């Protein structure tokens, strides 16, 4: 029917979709292992569309995992939820990669276990007849998600042409350049494969994700271990109309068609604001909806580093409010009738723009029936100054003579690095001309 | 109270109202008036009948629950003829559409049961339980078989014993003119899905030609204005009367206490949604626009594929030819006159589509601006809620 198969690829890409797995199980009211509640058919109303249908009324994962690093897949195998995966569908016991640390490792090694490759993944594509699409739930940072996942975004685009190709991706940090260096290499290699190769994409930057982090998290020393957090809940949270019963944009091609204005510009603003387990003990007063969006369209939930005073001459064109369970509904209608008083998105001067506001009902969970949730897909015209960002800081390092010698002695002979750059700055002018 | 008591007679149960106490209170009050009181009561003889109006009307209100489920079949035909969730609808209008591209046939009934069985299973694991699958059916007309096939299909309610005295022939004789133009509501945003995935597999395909390439872009751009501006419409007018009309009608069955007020909450329910949906006789303003928008949405999308299939095509015969120069040195003028016959071809279809597009846009310009004026005339009625939302949708 509506069967996603998600790949789950690299050191950072299996990580976040752990324990997005993980989360499915807490929410559909399931066990891992076993079915101890009832709380799965009469409370949710639609279980088989991200899982594989059941045998036993065990819901596999329909999931995917390849690393050259055996680190990410060692710190599975204890946790007491990697008996609901699977050891025939990915691999079995000991299973390995690479040495490895490069871009041109994982790009090479496509077509050398290209038969293993297209094996075992495909056997999960006939298992519906109707097959939705695919999201390459992969990662820019490093060379291990960055170097396979842009061979996969050519092949599966002509043997899968009639299917949906969307990714949750998460951007690397820009902090400091000791540790890796390679960072403006494998990113722009892969950016250009996410605009042709692919159609959308969902941008998850990390400046941003320790903005958040020391928000209202209140950490001081930053671990790897928040930043399953923050993502795990909004990739459930994009799924709420696919996985519990909606009306509108309940399918994955509905939501994403209502917000692309055309390709190459598909990236787009995520926001997501209650976090915090203290607002549980004062939303037993009846919060409402008529304040939950008013923060939205505010910068404070961002996860985009972008200017504050470029805003101006930029304008929204596609915005989505995704508000989860209790709704009150008589008043859905009322959080709208504010949007145009204010003012706060700014409209494009060619054509129309839209505020789409859509609501399902949450898990039968006392956290989850009680605490009103915002999910924010924006669509703003200021996100160059990422593309500003990386290109600078991608034709600086050329001029350094940083990596042109230790680079293209494998599998590079000619000089493909202007290739990346006209295409980006073809992003970057098509998007400031897009508002006439 | 004299029409309720005939009605728990013919309700399988001949037991007098929740008791048989009603039998004794007969008894006291003929011995009563037969030695005391023998002037009319007619002050204290109201009052407890009143006090025989209303457990006769909440034992007739418990008869359905153990047995029938009366008013659980009012959230039940939501569900379908109103569409309230959509996965048993949209499992349905996937596995629909190869049968109703074809005109209709003479064996056209037999097999969308077997389509209609395969997709209720595939959606439910606990659905079997209730007895809604068994009172609910597919409705055809009686339409020659000369036409486009998609008019034909509905679903209708179907009832039989103690389901039928709240449902009569005038209830769901409107439920299936609020169907078509729902299912036709439904209709537009599925064509339109198709052509928005033909908007990404086409042009991963082509690239390679640069003509080509802001061909599609600007095309895509007037193409995406058709389609965000047909779904904040088409999402918010029925999501607007579904708002209003379940909070209406569901949260007063089970305040007032009667059987024949829950027909009298139910008469004035499913008569305020049709009107806001479509049928008024002053609603001849209504329904003009909304079918002159719906067959423009077909005009745009035939020759969408009528225009793409020439611009797709016509590639695939270049990338072929490309591979017979490697294979002609391992194994000339004439191979370079068929190359520009082929970019006279490409050169053909390009101001084919330009022009078979400025003119669909004048039609779109034409459509949206006749779309504000004929929604502002009717007799003063709830259109001042309805004058809201277009002027919102199109500026916001």
């Amino acid at each position: 029917p509506r069967e996603i198969i998600t790949l789950q690829l690299g050191q950072c890409g299996n990580q976040i979709g752990f324990e997005f797995w993980k989360q499915l199980c807490a929410e559909h009211g399931i066990s891992p292992e076993g079915i101890v509640e009832e709380f799965a058919t009469e409370g949710t109303d639609r279980k088989d569309v991200f899982f594989y249908q059941a045998d036993d009324e065990h819901y596999i994962p329909r999931a995917v995992l390849l690393d050259l690093e055996p680190r990410v897949i060692h710190s599975i195998l204890n946790s007491p939820y990697a008996n609901l995966y699977n050891p025939e569908n990915i691999y079995l016991s000991e299973h390995g990669g690479g040495a490895g640390n490069n871009w041109a490792s994982g790009f090479s090694q496509g077509e050398k276990i290209h038969e293993d490759i297209f094996d075992i993944i495909d056997r999960e594509a006939d298992g519906s007849d109707s097959l939705e699409g695919f999201v390459l739930c992969h990662s820019i940072a490093g060379g291990t998600g960055s170097g396979l996942g842009s061979y996969l975004l050519e092949r599966l685009n002509d043997r899968y042409p009639k299917k949906l190709v969307q990714t949750y991706s998460v951007f690397p940090n820009q902090d400091e350049m000791s540790h890796v260096v390679v960072q403006p290499y494998n990113s722009l290699l892969t950016l250009k494969r996410l605009t042709q190769n692919a159609d959308c994409v969902v941008v998850l930057d990390n400046t941003a994700l320790n903005r958040i982090a020391t928000d209202r998290l209140h950490i001081q020393n930053p671990s790897f271990s928040q930043i399953n957090q923050l993502v795990s809940t909004i990739m459930s949270a994009s799924t709420t109309t696919l996985r519990y019963p909606g009306y509108m944009n309940n399918d994955l091609i509905g939501l994403i068609a209502s917000l692309i204005p055309t390709p190459r510009l598909h990236f787009l603003m995520t926001g997501y604001t209650p976090l915090t387990t203290d607002q549980s003990v004062a939303s037993v007063r009846k919060t409402t909806v008529l304040d939950v969006m008013r923060r939205l369209l505010q910068p404070k939930n961002v996860m985009v580093s972008t200017g504050r005073d470029r805003q101006t001459n930029h304008c929204y064109i596609a915005i989505l409010n995704i508000i989860q369970g209790e709704v009150d509904p008589t008043q859905v209608h009322k959080s709208l009738q504010r949007i145009r008083e204010r003012k706060l998105a700014n409209f494009i001067p060619w054509g129309p723009a839209s505020i789409q506001v859509a609501l399902s009902r949450k898990s039968p969970y006392l956290p989850s029936a009680h605490r009103v949730s915002g999910l924010m897909m924006a669509n703003h015209t200021n996100i160059s100054s990422l593309f500003e960002r990386t290109c600078r800081q991608y034709d600086k390092l050329r001029k350094r003579e940083a990596f042109l010698e230790q680079f293209r002695k494998e599998d590079i002979f000619k000089d493909n690095f202007d290739e990346l750059d006209n295409s980006r700055e073809i992003v970057q002018q098509l998007i400031d001309e897009y508002h006439a | 109270i004299g029409k309720s008591i005939n009605f728990l007679h013919q309700v399988c149960h001949d037991q007098t109202p929740a008791s048989k106490a009603m039998a004794v209170g007969k008894s006291a009050e003929s011995p009563k008036d037969a030695a005391e009181l023998f002037t009319d009561l007619e002050n204290a003889f109201q009052t407890k009948i009143d006090a025989a109006y209303f457990d006769t009307s909440k034992y007739l209100l418990d008869v359905l629950n153990k047995n029938y489920n009366l008013l659980e079949h009012m959230q039940a035909m939501r569900r379908y003829l109103l569409l309230g969730q959509g996965d048993f609808i949209r499992h349905l209008m996937d596995l629909l559409k190869p049968e109703l591209v074809r005109p209709a046939t003479t064996l056209y009934q037999h097999n969308l049961t077997g389509i209609l069985e395969t997709a209720v299973r595939a959606t439910n694991a606990q659905f079997d339980n209730p007895e809604i699958l068994k009172r609910l059916d597919v409705r055809l007309l009686e339409v020659s078989p000369g036409d486009t096939g998609w008019d034909v299909f509905s679903l209708d309610y179907h009832v039989d014993g103690p389901i039928a005295t709240v449902f009569t022939r005038e209830c769901m004789s409107h439920y299936l003119r609020v169907f078509n133009f729902l299912w036709r509501a439904k209709r537009m945003e599925y064509i339109l899905t198709d052509i928005w995935k033909g908007h990404m597999c086409n042009a991963k395909l082509l690239k390679g030609m640069p003509e080509l390439s802001g061909v599609l872009h600007q095309c895509h751009i007037l193409a995406s204005e058709m389609v965000h501006f047909i779904h904040q419409m088409q999402y918010y007018i029925t999501f607007e009367v579904l708002e209003c009309s379940w909070d209406e009608l569901w949260n007063k069955v089970l305040k007032a206490q009667d059987l024949d007020h829950i027909i009298a909450a139910h008469d004035v329910f499913l008569d305020t949604i049709i009107s806001r949906c479509l049928l008024d006789s002053e609603s001849r303003a209504l329904l003009n626009q909304l079918r002159a928008v719906f067959d423009q949405i077909i005009e745009f999308q035939n020759a969408q594929d009528a225009l793409y299939r020439a611009a797709l095509e016509e590639l695939q015969q270049r990338l072929q030819f490309e591979e017979r120069k490697k294979e002609r040195e391992s194994e000339t003028a004439a191979e370079e006159d068929v190359e520009n016959k082929r970019i006279q071809e490409f050169q053909e279809s390009i101001p084919k589509m330009r022009s078979q597009l400025r003119i669909l846009t004048h039609f779109y310009q034409g459509i949206v601006q006749q779309f504000l004026v004929l929604l502002t005339t009717s007799t003063d009625e709830s259109l001042r809620f309805l004058s809201f939302r277009l002027d919102f949708n199109e500026h916001y």
